[PDB]
Formats: structure tokens, sequence, C-alpha cells
């Protein structure tokens, strides 16, 4: 039970992944942050009002912000990278270090331990000692944080390399020592504690499908201590720190995420942790912070939100006075402020559009194109710094309304973020959205995500019937490798090194693997299913023209679909009489008659109804998969069966799945 | 920890206490002091069976408090002892609890403690001419 | 000259306002039990006032109920930090207030909240706002701003209850 | 039994169809006591279930 | 605000079936319809009243002031009952045969009994405390709503009618006032103001009315439910309250629709219903869920955002002082085309692409938009929509066209508002009559409202076409009353056979009814006769009577589907008798129109099917 | 009949006193009233009603 | 001549807790028991004694 009040600060820009800090300073301490036009400002909260402190010049887009010191020194030189050189201030505005770090592209993240810098880029890793190459590392996948263990509580520097590819590869000079597994791609990562553990050392991550973790890098494995796999907490982790808000004296984890869902964790159990307090923001939150910035004496935490909006959660009530009718006084003070203000800027804005007219802006959307893997849908979301005002859906929570016609989305009322499903079937490869704000010249941007032709794991099973299939002939790997982006989800784009790579897919729908290895001119691609092998062939062919089989493998797969479909059968043949059995409820308060069989469906009524919502489309999915593993287990034999597909469907109506089988064999 | 009743370490004491009957008459679950938090900190305690009561006292310091186990007359709590005048029940020393214990303490909670462990119960007979347990 | 009293809810040990309520001159390090029965000078939100000081036990909350009729102004204090020990505070002002002396005088006549430094609080007004207890209109003021030991709020109220003398 | 038309289920004791004590007067059911003038419609009480009725 | 009370009620309420009455005279309770056509009663226990038939309409008010009682009225699509619930003792019980598809309660104009009016096909009636008719006129489709507001300040309430045509329309004790033309089946109307009434849709838009504007209007998701107008802020002006479909109550404003107050459920929201449970001497708000949960109510920061999207704005205007040509206009032209479309071409007088059209119009398309979308390989200057509204109401598309060039990442979005006219269709039987003057006005009428001695002659074999002509015409012309001469041979002749059909589909009916009330009182017998045979253990004779049983049962069943069939025929019939008497007097305009309303009435109670068509040829 | 069958004595009372007031002195409407006041067993109006029977038979077999 | 706060059970468990001049609190949590004990270490007029179906040993301090 902890009880948190949304006291709001200083706006500033655009803000991108863990883009604000606190400077140490016993009383308030300053908030520093960074816009995307590198406007990197700090102010002190003083008494309600932000008495800025060197607000600079506007430059590349600030993308990490981290404060460190030299020595053991209390910590205050702030250190920024924007577009490609890393620039470092003191605490004020005085620019002390720029180190120009000539690179390709930029900077995604960077650590600053005393001289030591551990800065990251798209795939490449560095590592200076004041303005001196040290180390050089480049993964296969993109980085998303580095960070490296206490140098003082440990010996050596043993710096963590967060990959896409839901790997911690702990390397150090620059060859990885070992990979840590963890579920989901990790996105923030960071010591948990003002030290980095009490037993020496550990790392404390949280991932992008929404997953928290303290895998304690030892010198040669990993101990996992405890996991935070959520089920309703969706949402990309985007920041995480440790502070005693609880004040019980051990400090807690104050997390974030990607839906605004600011969290509080406390380890009250002594050794694992439990939720305390959860608090949703309509915006995407971008950095964490404890301690105080306004009010001293009483512990507060500093969110950054993506818009810029500073927020605050504080410890200490609002209602300081209750007098009379009364409806407060800062209240009717902020309204005054935003009164005058909102005039002269309707004069100058008016006089201005007037000019504009007579003589007659780009903008940021943090998109996410990611697939939830409890189901087979992708879960797009859009956010806009401003309001939307509509949303189109071209093809080849939400509060909307729909834009059907080709959808289109409007956006009532005042919200930044859009989060809309999106289920594509095993084939059917090819999508656009054009959003456009609610700003006065009402500009519309669009984004072009692809539905590829398969979460991507780290290992199968190879006692499974593979239908292994193989390509040869003339090929550049890079171009072989482009083949394969374009026919999978999640594979980096930058041909690896190593001229061979072998890749461990897994169908989500259902789990059926698709190993893919593949040469400067050779590729195998074993399967456990028809579809995907069959599918892969047409693609494939299709970039070629642009530019085996387990006799037992469908009894497989027909044994894997067998539970889905008897499971919506069961429930469409539940909820058939659920509402018969309901009219008979409502008398005689069931006491002696009804039967234990309908028994046992009169409880579990409510989730039976709220599930034959969704039945259908699993129904025809189901239909579609079928006929299409059915076509295409002839096609290959160099048949053509598309005449069968109506006896096909009316056995699935029957569904003896024996029968089905026979069918299947037979013809 | 499983109570039928419920107790007072200090009568004016910073403490607490309570009882324990589980299974068969163990009150071995005593919980004890730091009465600010009253914890998982608890006396040992050697009762034979359940204080189907408590009590508390004034001249001593709550030592007065009574186990009234079922079957055998309350008693005085001294920590680990009792103090008992004549027909107010004998010592910590589980005297029905024993006798299953004493001789046949082989093995746990199962039929291979006795029924499929008779090896030290049927060399040891000592709790004699079984009435009591 | 112009009086206060306050009382406070049983089994608190919330009597300590008093001490950070007086001036810098003689302010106390230990915790001020609500003994009463004070004499002293302090400089308040309208001028330098006067106080009194009573204990609330519920066996002890009688001596309150001993000094209860008089006082030049007034004074209103409560416990919030009390889930169960705040419901017997109801009717501790049907016994301050609609006592006949209290009701008589229209001087400083206010209730106010506690412990906002602690981990639990209610409403700014509370004793005569919060716990349904609006019905004081004919008292002749309103009380306000309060924290728990580190001495803010005391002019919160002031012009319901202190600059209204 | 087996046909319901009455639009309450628990009326007020005092508007449904559905004096001497049966120390003086004869009594026919757990209440009821027995009447004059035997007419073919009297219902004077009804059973709760068809066993009841029939036994 | 807090719930000042809440409770769990184990039965499935109805949505819109909610009312609160002191049913003891003084002690208010709550009725609500549930499954199996059972009505609840919570008296602050549970009380459940056999209906015995799917509720479809309740409420509950005064309807007999000589006693202070509330009576529970409870519709249904073929009965109307009201209840006296304390002395249980029916009002009284009607069988409309039209349906009880909305209804009221309440004081009509210059009628000193307050009438429960109902709602059914097309036909709306009035009963006082007795029963007897004194109020019936008919409308245009299925009556979904209805509400009591004095519109027009006279202090008589005139009544609301919601049709199914997505009209909303205000009826008078016998004459119709004003009609505006909402734009989806009308599900809700509550008023509480002078003149103002707040209303719902089944689009999900809840809006609020003056005489004849709209204050208000907001679309969402979870179209309302349950809308009742309350003071919770207790500013002396009431609120829309609403209950939508997830559970949300938010108590909005009668002014420009700004939410004040809040709430949530875990079912959908049935009703909002004002009721003093508590006795508290004020009026309360009480929320019942669909799943059975009751709870009782008693009576900052975007500014900031608007002030950084003005700076926005400036900042864009001074980088200015994807790039498209200053003046780029877009152009746009209404057509029809045959070989069956109303077109509308978008253009731009530059080099410049239409990209993409986002069409946004309330009922002509299907949603609320209709994007058009052009391949990469198709994109041009000039873009054409096809258009083809369901009905004959003008239209207002408000067009978004994303200009910009082929290979572009963002490009503008010019707006533009474009009126499709009433008879947008009818590129360029009959009803007469005659008109004041100025045939150039004529002109400017066929101008204005079609995509080109006096009489007028229409030769339209459709009868609701010439009615929305003729009735067009005269609210264009400024005319109060008028008087037609019509012919529809063709459609009278097949009214004629319906109304012939009617009467044997009655006799069918009670053939058929009195057929399977036998047979259900067989198998009654059969019934208890079967059970004996248990009791007494003569498993024999026990079969026996369960094979009558389950032949009985047969034979019922099939006669159930043929008296299924018919009694939906024969409602059908009704429908269109009722909608032929509303065609003829929608011929007309002013007073002549309800004459014939009146004696198409008095026409059908005595048979006399010529004088009948009659009255609905000449008038 | 029909009201007794619903199980809705008040509602045949009111009717009955109807019609009483078309007929004023029945003596079946009058029997009818007594035997619902003794359906509903408050013989202390029945018997007023059965008198009031004979005030109009006074050889009236059942009252 | 004194008397503090004097609780009391419920059947259906609800903590009463009962001030001299009012009545406190009316709850819905589990079970009860036949004897607790003020036993406050840090002067609490609250119990903090749990007795419950499941076993548990509560602490709270709410002519």
């Amino acid at each position: 039970d902890l009880n948190l009040n949304r006291a709001d600060y200083l706006q500033v820009g655009v803000t991108s992944q863990k883009t604000m800090k606190l400077l140490p300073a016993r009383a308030t301490q300053k908030v520093v942050v960074g816009d995307h036009d590198g406007i990197v400002m700090c102010f002190g909260m003083k008494k309600g009002e932000a008495v800025t402190v060197f607000k600079t010049l506007p430059g590349q887009k600030i993308a990490r912000l981290e404060l460190g010191g030299a020595l053991n020194t209390p910590q205050e030189k702030i250190f920024i990278a924007a577009g490609s050189e890393i620039r470092g201030f003191t605490k004020r505005g005085k620019q002390f270090l720029s180190f120009e770090t000539n690179l390709t592209e930029s900077i995604k993240a960077m650590h600053i331990s005393g001289s030591d810098l551990f800065l990251s880029a798209s795939y490449i890793y560095n590592h200076y000692c004041d303005c001196k190459d040290q180390h050089y590392y480049l993964s296969g996948d993109k980085i998303n944080d580095v960070i490296c263990l206490p140098v003082e509580r440990l010996l050596r520097e043993v710096p963590v390399l967060a990959c896409q590819d839901r790997v911690l590869r702990v390397l150090q000079g620059s060859d990885v020592t070992y990979e840590i597994e963890v579920p989901g791609p990790p996105t923030v990562l960071a010591l948990h504690n003002g030290n980095g553990g009490d037993s020496g050392e550990d790392l404390l991550f949280g991932t992008s499908d929404g997953k928290l973790g303290l895998i304690q890098i030892t010198t040669s494995k990993p101990i996992h201590k405890w996991e935070i796999r959520n089920e309703k907490k969706r949402g990309g982790i985007l920041c995480v720190d440790s502070f005693d808000i609880v004040g019980d004296g051990v400090k807690d984890l104050l997390v974030g995420r990607d839906d605004g869902m600011v969290e509080v964790y406390g380890f009250d159990n002594a050794n694992e942790p439990v939720l305390r307090f959860d608090h949703t923001l309509s915006e995407s939150v971008t950095s964490i912070q404890g301690g105080c910035v306004g009010k001293d004496g009483y512990d507060e935490i500093v969110v950054s939100t993506y818009s810029g909006w500073i927020t605050g959660l504080t410890t200490e009530p609002v209602h300081k006075e209750s007098g009379p009718g009364e409806e407060n006084q800062e209240m009717q003070n902020k309204i005054s402020s935003l009164r005058s203000e909102l005039e002269q800027l309707q004069y100058k804005v008016l006089q201005e559009r007037e000019k504009y007219q007579q003589s007659s802006p780009s903008f940021s959307v943090n998109d996410k194109f990611t697939l939830n893997k409890d189901d087979a849908s992708y879960s797009l979301i859009l956010e806009v710094q401003t309001a939307i005002d509509n949303v189109l859906i071209q093809s080849d929570k939400n509060s909307a309304v729909v834009s059907f016609s080709l959808a289109t989305y409007r956006c009532q009322a005042n919200t930044t973020r859009l989060e809309l499903k999106i289920r594509s079937i095993e084939g059917q490869y090819g999508l656009q959205a054009y959003v456009t704000p609610r700003i006065q010249p009402k500009t519309c941007q669009v984004r072009q995500y692809h539905i590829k032709p398969h979460q991507r794991t780290h290992f199968i099973d190879h006692d499974r019937p593979m239908n292994t299939l193989t390509l040869t002939g003339q090929f550049s790997f890079s171009e072989l490798h482009s083949w394969v982006v374009f026919c999978m989800p999640e594979v980096p784009e930058k041909p690896p090194a190593g001229e061979c790579v072998t890749f461990y897919f897994q169908n989500t729908f259902l789990d059926t693997q698709l190993e893919s290895t593949y040469r400067k001119g050779e590729g195998v691609f074993k399967s456990d299913n028809i579809s995907t092998i069959s599918i892969l062939k047409d693609v494939l062919s299709k970039e070629a023209t642009k530019r085996e089989i387990n006799e037992v493998s469908v009894k497989h797969t027909l044994k894997l679909i067998h539970p889905k479909l008897e499971y919506q059968l069961l429930l469409a043949k539940k909820v058939q009489l659920i509402d018969a059995l309901k009219e008979l409820q409502v008398h005689e308060g069931n006491t002696n008659f009804l039967i234990p069989e309908y028994r046992c469906i009169l409880e579990e009524a409510d989730h039976l109804q709220e599930e034959y919502k969704k039945q259908p489309a699993h129904l025809e999915r189901l239909y579609g998969m079928i006929t299409d593993l059915f076509i295409d287990k002839f096609k290959f034999k160099g048949t053509n069966v598309k005449t069968k597909v109506p006896l096909l469907l009316e056995i699935l109506d029957s569904y003896d799945q024996n029968a089905l089988i026979a069918f299947f064999d037979a013809a | 920890a499983c109570l039928a009743l419920a107790d007072f370490h200090g009568d004016g004491e910073y403490k607490l206490a309570m009882g324990d009957l589980g299974p068969d008459g163990r009150q071995p679950r005593l919980k004890v002091l730091k009465g600010h938090t009253l914890v998982s900190q608890k006396p040992l305690p050697d009762l034979p069976a359940a204080a189907v009561t408590f009590l508390m006292a004034s001249h001593e310091p709550r030592t007065p408090a009574l186990a009234i186990a079922s079957g055998p007359c309350v008693y005085v709590y001294k920590n680990l002892k009792p103090y008992f005048k004549f027909s107010l029940p004998s010592l910590p020393t589980n005297p029905l609890e024993q006798d299953l214990w004493n001789q046949a303490k082989e093995d746990q909670i199962d039929p291979l403690t006795l029924k499929e462990m008779l090896e030290g119960i049927r060399e040891k007979a000592e709790v004699p001419l079984s009435v009591q347990s | 000259e112009v009086h206060v009293l306050c009382l406070g809810l049983d089994n608190s040990g919330k009597t300590t306002i008093i001490n950070k309520l007086k001036p810098s001159n003689a302010q106390s390090q230990d915790i001020v039990p609500t003994i009463g029965f004070s004499i002293q000078k302090f400089k308040s939100s309208s001028l330098s006032f006067t106080v009194f000081d009573m204990s609330g036990q519920g066996r002890y909350r009688n001596l309150w109920e001993h000094y209860y009729k008089e006082g030049q102004a007034i004074i209103f204090v409560i416990d919030s930090s009390d889930k169960l020990r705040m419901v017997v505070a109801k009717e501790e002002l049907r016994t301050l207030l609609n006592h006949p002396d209290i009701k008589h005088r229209r001087i400083p006549i206010l209730f106010f909240a506690n412990k906002m430094d602690l981990r639990d609080a209610l409403t700014s007004v509370k004793v005569s706002q919060l716990l349904c207890l609006e019905d004081i209109k004919d008292k002749p003021w309103h009380i306000c701003a309060s924290d728990a030991i580190k001495g803010e709020g005391l002019q919160e109220g002031v012009d319901w209850l202190q600059d209204q003398i | 039994i087996l046909d319901e038309n009455a639009i309450a289920q628990v009326p007020r004791p005092g508007t449904s169809l559905k004096g001497p004590s049966p120390a003086v007067r004869p009594v026919t059911q757990a209440g009821r006591p027995i009447t004059g003038f035997l007419r073919p419609s009297t219902q004077s009480g009804r059973p709760g279930t068809i066993e009841q009725a029939i036994k | 605000l807090q719930p000042v009370f809440t409770l769990k009620l184990r039965h499935k309420i109805s949505p819109r079936m909610v009312a609160v009455g002191r049913y003891d005279g003084t002690h208010p309770c709550l009725a609500a319809a549930t499954q199996a056509g059972k009505v609840f009663i919570h008296n602050p226990d549970v009380s459940l009243l056999n209906i015995n038939q799917t509720v479809s309409c309740l409420t509950a008010g005064v309807l007999n002031p000589e006693l202070g009682y509330d009576a529970l009225l409870v519709g249904t699509q073929t009965n109307l009952l009201a209840y006296d619930v304390y002395n249980n003792s029916d009002l009284f019980y009607r069988e409309v045969a039209d349906g009880a598809s909305a209804i009221v309660l309440g004081t009509l104009g210059d009628i000193t009994s307050p009438l429960a009016i109902i709602g059914g096909n097309c036909a709306l009636q009035g009963f006082n405390h007795e029963g007897n008719d004194l109020f019936w006129t008919v409308t245009g489709d299925n009556v979904h709503s209805l509400a009591l507001c004095d519109f027009d300040g006279d202090g008589k309430k005139e009544l609301l009618v919601g049709s199914e045509d997505f009209d909303i329309r205000v009826f008078k004790e016998d004459e119709i006032v004003a009609e505006m033309s909402e734009t989806e089946i009308i599900t809700s109307l509550c008023p509480m103001y002078g003149s103002r009434f707040g209303y719902a849709l089944s689009n999900g838009t809840v809006g609020v009315y003056d005489k004849t504007a709209r204050y208000w209007r907001i679309k969402s998701k979870n179209q309302a439910m349950s809308i009742h107008a309350f003071d919770l802020n207790s500013d002396g002006v009431c609120e829309l309250i609403t209950g939508w479909s997830n559970g949300k109550v938010d108590a909005r404003s009668d002014r420009t629709g700004e939410v004040i107050f809040k709430d949530n459920f875990s079912s959908a929201i049935a009703g909002v219903v004002e009721g003093d449970y508590r006795m508290e001497g004020c009026q309360q708000l009480i929320c019942c869920s669909v799943d059975g949960e009751i709870r009782g109510y008693l009576p900052i920061r975007e500014l900031s955002q608007k002030k950084q999207n003005l700076l926005l704005e400036l900042r864009n205007y001074e980088e200015n002082a994807g790039v498209i040509p200053a003046n780029t206009k877009h152009h746009t032209a209404l057509s029809v085309s045959l070989g069956a479309h109303a077109e509308l071409c978008i253009s731009t007088s530059n080099d410049t692409i239409i990209r993409a059209v986002l069409i946004f119009a309330e009922g002509v398309f299907a949603g609320e938009s209709h994007v058009v979308h052009p391949s990469v390989h198709h994109l041009s200057s000039s873009v054409r929509i096809p258009i083809t509204p369901p009905k004959d109401i003008p239209v207002d598309l408000h067009l978004k066209t994303f200009v910009g060039y082929r290979s572009s990442t963002q490009f503008h979005v010019f707006e533009l508002t474009r009126q499709l006219p009433r008879f947008s269709m009818y590129a360029l039987s009959y009803v007469n009559f005659i008109i004041a003057e100025r045939a150039q006005r004529v002109v400017m009428w066929l101008n204005q409202n079609f995509l080109l001695s006096g009489e007028i002659t229409v030769n339209t074999d459709d009868i609701d076409l010439a009615g929305d002509i003729i009735q067009s015409m005269a609210s264009f012309f400024a005319i109060e009353d008028l008087q037609v001469e019509a012919d529809f041979p063709v459609y009278f002749e097949e009214l004629r056979k319906v109304l012939v059909k009617v009467d044997e589909y009655h006799s069918v009916h009670q053939k058929l009814s009195a057929d399977m009330a036998d047979n259900s009182n067989l198998i009654r017998s059969l019934l208890v006769q079967a059970e004996d045979a248990r009791l007494m253990r003569d498993m024999k004779t026990m079969k026996n009577r369960y094979k009558e049983l389950y032949d009985l049962n047969k034979d019922l069943l099939n006669g159930y589907k043929i008296r299924c069939n018919n009694h939906t025929e024969l409602l059908g019939s009704l429908k269109a008798v009722n909608q032929a008497i509303q065609r003829a007097g929608h011929l007309r305009v002013g007073k002549p129109k309800n004459q014939v309303i009146t004696a198409c009435r008095d026409a059908i109670r005595s048979n006399n099917i010529n004088m009948l068509f009659r009255i609905m040829r000449v008038g | 009949k029909v009201y007794i069958s619903l199980d809705q004595p008040l509602t045949a009372l009111n009717l009955f006193k109807q019609g009483l007031d078309k007929f004023p002195g029945e003596v079946t409407l009058l029997c009818g009233i007594a035997r619902i006041y003794e359906e509903m067993n408050n013989i202390s109006s029945a018997t007023e009603y059965y008198k009031e029977v004979l005030k109009q038979d006074n050889t009236h077999v059942e009252a | 001549r004194g008397l503090q706060a004097v609780m009391a059970a419920l059947a259906n468990e609800e903590v009463r807790i009962y001030h001299d001049k009012v009545l406190l609190n009316v709850i819905r949590t589990p079970e009860a028991v036949t004897s607790l004990c003020f036993g406050r270490y840090g002067r609490e007029d609250n119990t903090l004694i749990m007795t419950t179906l499941g076993g548990g040993l509560i602490i709270k301090i709410l002519k």
C-alpha cells in the first residue's frame, strides 16, 4: 500500500530512452534532461517554477545522457552523445570534454565508468579510455545497452552487451567470455543498487516483451535469481532504477514501461520482489529516478515522459489548506498563468496564420511493430508528441473509432499513443500507415511496415521429422541473406561475417521449428511443417526470378492440430447450451435436478461465452491451415488437388480425426 | 502455527505468546518475545501435548501461564519446564507422545515408520503396557 | 492573552506540536507530551498569542474536559494516523464545543489534522471536514496546514482561525 | 403445480389465496378449518409436490 | 465521488428495462427485467414476477393520481401490463398486437390523465388508469425510444419519438411539430431541461438537442445503453449521465459535452435511474449493470500542451520563412453516372498527385469513412469516388484529400466540405396538388435539391419518394397546410390484398393456439400420469407415458413452427398496413395529414376498405 | 373466476363491488365476495357479507 | 472507573471495534477466535491477533 501524487514539472521536447538524470546534490536535487533537438537543460524546482540552468544550444538528437565521476568523488559530470560524438558538461554550463569518436551512423547507448567509456552503435561496440581506442567488438545483432560491473567492488572490467536476439554477451576485452539467455529482447539493464548488489555483483535486466531479471554474472556462468515475467503488464521496459521509496530500509525497484505504467517493487520477502504501486501515464516512460526534487524532506519518483513532460510522483499530500467554502490557490495561479500565455500565444499565432495564408513540419513517430508470442498477432503501437487526429491503415485500451472503408481510425480527445492489433496468416507476405497530428498545417507522415511471408529462438529439437530442402547455385552470400531477411521476421539486415550462418526459428501458432543454415552458395531449410517449406520454396523462387519429405511429418502436424480443433468444437458445443441452461437456472435455485455434466458448464459459462466471441476466427484459421497443408503435401509429389477441397471442408464439419488422416493418406 | 487458544506472555511485560494444537497434541509452536514484532522467534517448548488453555500471573513474570493439555492438568509455564502441585500435570516430556515417539520414533509420518518399519519397534517396547499412547 | 487549546487522540503520542509551535528561543528537542497547563508566549500567525496543553488517554481525557469551558481564543487538532482510534475522536468536539461554555463566545473554534510526514493521512481539514464532521459551521472558524513534526502549516486555517482574531 | 400463472411469487400476506383454533374447530390441512357448504369449486389448500398430492 | 451504496444482485438485468418506483406508496424499490421473462423487484430481498414472456419495455410511474403508489408497467411485443405490486392487482392488461418497443409515462398536451404511451411497429398508443385508448398516431418506422419534453414552451409536454428511420420527430397530442434527421437508429432519449433533450444512437453518438439544433455530440465505441439526465455536481442544471457498453458511467455536461464525473463497472451498464433509496428526501443516482451489480451516488495540464502545439506551429512557420507548390488548390465536382452512382471527382491544377482520399459521412457509407485507394501504378491528378447513399437525405461529406508527390514519405492533407443534396440520385401512379406561385422559385427548388395554373404533377410509382418531394417542396415554399390528389393503383391493390390476408392469418393463429393449448393440457396430464407410474414402480406404463409425451412434443413442435411462420407473416402484414397509413398521411402537410390518419384508423375498425382507399386517395 | 385463477383476490373484490354498483342487491355477487373473504381466511368480513346475503335471500343454504 | 477500546468479533467476522462513546467499523474479512490479546509493545490501541479457518495468525492494527 502506497500513494504517490502526480505533480507536474517543466515540459521539455521529445526525449529518447534514458535521457533524464538527477544530480546528487540533503535538499532537493536537480533534474537534467535532453531534447531531440540537442537542447540539454537542467532545473531545480525551487518553489513551483522551474529555475532553469544552462539551457544549451540546439544540435543533434540527444540519444543518451549519463552522469559519472572519475574518482570516488560525487559523480557530477553529465555526458551526452548527440550525433556521432560524446560531449561533456560539468554541473553548470561549461563544456570540458568533446570526444569526436568518428563513427558511421549514431550512438544508441553509452556508459561512463570514471575514465572508461563504453559506447555502442547500430552493431558496433567500442571501449575507449580518454579518447583512446582500447576495445572493439562487432556483434551480429543490434545492441540495446552496454554496462560495466563496478570496477571498484570487483577487480576486472567485464562489459555486458545486450543484443537484440535475447542474449547478454558478457564480454571482456574484445571477445565474449559467455552468453546469458533471457526471454525477450533486452532493452534496459543496470546493477540493482547504488553499488551493484551486496553479494558481490548482480546485473538487473529488463526486456522489450516485458520481463525483469537479476542475472548474477560470475566469472564463467550466470546465476539466475528471480524473474518478473508478467501477464497483464505487457509493455517494453524502457527504464529501471533502484531507490528506497517505501522507506523500509532496503532499496526498492522503480521500473518504467512503454504504456505509461510506473511500478514499484519491494523486496519484503527479503529475497524476492512484490509489486506495491502502479500508475498509468497515457504516454511512454523513457527514464525513471528516485530521490526528491520538490519540497525536500519527502522522497519522490521523477519520470521522464516521451513527449517531454518531466513528471514527479511525490509522497506528500496536496491539500495543504482547507478552509470555508474553499473551491487551494496554486490551482488559481497556474490557471492564470496558462490563461495569459494562451491569450498572447493566440494573438501571435493568429497574426502569423493571417500572414501565412495571405503569403501562401517534420515530427517523430515512435512506432513498435512487435510480435505477440502468446498469440499470433502483431501489436502495432504508434506514438506522437502531440495528439493524433486520424490514422490510416492501408494494406496489401484504445479509445479510437474504426476507420473501416483500408481502416481509418480517428482518435478522440487528446491521446498520444495508439495500439492496434494486426493478425496475418502463415502466408500472404506484403502495410502502410498514415499518421496525422493535431498541429496547424495538419501534415501526414507515412510508415511502411512489412508482413513477412516464426519467432526466432536459440535451439531446436532435431529428433522431429525434418522435411529438408536445399537451394543451390550462383549466390552471393549477402544476396541469399537478403532473401532470408525478406522471408523471416527477426534476422539482422547486415550479412553476418563468416559466410556461413545458422538460425533456429519457431512457429508461434504451433511449435514447429524451421532451422535454416546457409553458406556462400548453398542453403538447407529444415522444418517440421510442409507449409513452411512450401512457402519458402515459392517465395525464394519468386526472388530468384526477380533477380525431401518424411512420410510421417503430416501425421505429426495433424496430431499437433487435433487438440486445438477439439477445443474449438467443445467450445461451440457448450456455448450452444449455455443460455438454454441459464433459462433453467433462474428457477428452483438448482438444488437437486441439474445434471452434473451441465452443472460443470453453469459455473464457467462466463469464460465459455467470452471465448466463443474469438472462436470463429480461430476455427477459420485452422481450416485454412489444414487445407493449405493438404494442398501443399499433395503439391510436392507433383499433383494438383485444388479440387478436392470441398470434401475436406465437409470432413472438417464432421471432423473424424481418423477419417481425416485416412482422407489425407488416400486422396 | 495452528492455534486453538491464545495467550499473553507478559501480564506486564514487553512480549507475547501463543499455543499450538496441530496433530495428536503437540504444543511446540509457541511464538515468542521481541514483542515489537513478535516474530518466528519462538521459545523452546518440550510440552507433551496441546495446552488447551492458557493464563497469566502477576507476582511472577506470567510464569503461572497454564498449559491445559487435553487429558492432563494445566501446568505453570517456566520456559522449558512445569510447576505443578498435586493435580496439575507433570513436566514437558510428553507422557503420551513419548511412548509413540519414545520406542517407535523410527521414521517420518508414513507407514514406513511402524507398519513397514518393524525393526526399531520389534526391538524396543519401552513405553510399558501401552494404555495412554 | 489569546490562549490556544489542543487535545489529541488516544494511544498516539501525537502531542509534540506545541514545542515546534512555540518560538525559536526555547525550542525543545525531546518529544513534548500533551500534559497541558502550559504557560508561555508564542508569536503566532496573528500576534504573540498564548496556549494551553492537555492529555488524551481515554482514562485521562477528562482533564481536557475540566478546562474545556474556558480559553481566550481556541484550538483544533487530531490524529490522522488513526484508522481505528479516530472513531472516538469524532465525539470529542461534541465533548468540547457542544458544551455550553464553548458555544457562547465567538472566538476561535477549529480542529486540525496532523501526522502528514507519517505514512497515512486524510483531508487537510480532517476534524471539521474529512470524517463527516463538516457541520462545524456555527463555530466561527475553520482549521488547516498540517504536517507531522517538521513544522509546517500552523498558518493554514489562520484566516479562519488565527488572523480571524 | 405444473401450471404457474400468478405474477407475484411471494406476495404480501393478505393479498393472495395461496378464527377458531384447531382446539375447537376440526381441520382438514395444517390450517383451513372445516367449512360449511361444500361446493365443487373448493380447493381448501393446495399440495406442494406431485408426490404429496398422489400419496 | 464515492458510491453511497453498493450491492450485488444475482440476476442478469436486461439493459433498457430498469425502473425505480415507490411500489409501497412511500417505499422506493427497483424493478428490472431478467432472463426467462421474469421481472425482479428489489425492495430496499428480491421478489420475482413471472411475466412468462420476453419483456421489451419497463417503467414505473403514477397512473392514477388519486392514490400515491407507483404502477409497475411491463411491455411485451404483443402485450402491455400495469401492475400494482403492493395490492397485487392488474390495473390494466391490454393486448396491443403492434408491440411494445418503447414506453413512457406522463402527461401529454391537453390531456388530464397521465398516459402510458407505447411504441410498436409504426403506431403509438396511450392508456389511462383503466386502459382506454386516448392517444394513437402512426410514425415512420419502428419506434425505439420515447420521452416527454415541452418543445415550444407552452406548459404541455409534446412526446419525442425516435424512429428506426434514423429520425427524431416531436408529436403533440394530435399534431406533428418538427422532425430532425439523425444518422442512425435512435436508442434512448431523456429530457430534464426546458426544451433540451439528450439523445443516443447505435453508432455510439451521445448528444444534446435544443429546439432544432445540436448543442454538442460525441461519438465513441461501446454504444450507450442508457442515458438519463441528473444534477451530479448540484450546480442546479442537469447533466447527461450515460452508461456505455463497456461499463463506463460518464456524467457529462449539457454544455459542449465535457466529462465531469466518471466511474466504471465490471460488465455493461443496464440502466441509470434516479430514485431516493436511503429515504433522505433528496433524489439519488442508481447505476445498474447487466450482470446485476447496483451502485448509488448522492450529488488539468492539457492547455500547456495546446500552448506547445501553438509553439510548434510557430516553429513550422519560422522554418518556412515532400514539399509542394503552395498555390495547390483542390477543386471538386459532382456528377452522376448510369452505366449507377453519384461520382465526386477531385483534382489539383498542378503536377501533384492525390495519394489517398478519406471521405467522412455519417449515414451514407457503411462505417463512417470510405477511403479511396489508388495503387502506385494508378496514381494521377484527378480521382473519382463513387457514392451510393441508401436514402434521400442531404448529407455533408468532409473530404480529406491526401495531396503529395509520387515517391514521398510525408505529404499534405487538404480538408474540404461538399454537400450531397437530398435527392442526389435520380439523374436527369401520380399525385397532384397546387402550389402558390413563382415557377422560377420551383426552378430554384429543383436546382437546389437535385444534381441537374400552378399545379404540380408528380408521376412516381413510388409513394415514399412522392411524400419526400411534397414535404420538401412544402418546407421550401413555406407552406403550412396542403391537400393532394394521389393515385397508386399497383400499391393500393397490394395493400388491399394484405388487408384481406390479415383476417385469415388471425383465424389460423386462433385455431393453432386452441390446438396447442389442448396438446399442452394433454402433456401436463401425461406428466402427472407418468410420474405416478414411476412412484408406484410400474416401469412399463412409465415408458408408455414417456413415448406418448415424445409423440405429443413432436406434434407440438411442428405446430410451433407453423404458428411461428404465420405470426411472422401476420406481423409483417400489420406493419405494412400501418406503413400504408403513415405514407398516405405523410403525403399531406399540416392538419390535412392528421385527419387522414384518424380517418384511416376509423376505416380499419369498420373494414370499409373502399372508403379507406378513398381517404388515402383524395383525403 | 378468471381473476381468482390468476391468484388476484383484490381485483375480484373490486370487480364484485363494481357489479354490485351495477346490480345493487345481487345475491351471487355478495356470496362470491364472501367466498373470497373466506378463502383469504378473514371471517370477520365473510360473516358480514353472508349476513348481507341473508338480508337479501334468507333461504340461502350457503350463507 | 474506565474502559478503552473494547472490540468484538462477528459471525461473518467483521471487525467491530467499539469506542467507549462510539462504534468504529464493520468489515468483510476472514474468521475470528475465542480469545485474543492486546499485546501492544509500543502503545497500540489494537490487539493484532488473528484467527482463521486457514489458521492465519493476524497482527493487523486498524376483560
